[PDB]
């Protein structure tokens, strides 16, 4: 998820307001990327034996 | 606290409280899920032992 496109969409005005909450969009994208890499790990360790 | 009188300050402080408390909740939730992952790995290591 692009946390900024989700929360604000195209708006620059919303994007500037959003930046004042700081790291939260980075935390969200980092969590979803970790979940995504775990799915390749899961398939690797089940099938690539 | 150096700069605004009490009733104007209280609104600004309530904004800081809200966002900081949400940052703490995010931390403690992610730590509870990491704790479950390490707990599972510790149970596996106890079995391996």
């Amino acid at each position: 998820v692009d946390c900024t496109m989700y929360i604000c969409g195209d708006s620059t005005e919303c994007s500037n307001l959003l930046l004042q909450y700081g790291s939260f969009c980075t935390q969200l994208n980092r969590a979803l990327t970790g979940i995504a890499v775990e799915q390749d790990k899961n398939t690797q360790e089940v099938f690539a034996q | 606290l150096s700069r605004l009188d009490k009733v104007e300050a209280e609104v600004q402080i309530d904004r800081l409280i809200t966002g900081r408390l949400q940052s703490l909740q995010t931390y403690v939730t992610q730590q509870l899920i990491r704790a479950a992952e390490i707990r599972a790995s510790a149970n596996l290591a106890a079995i391996k032992m």
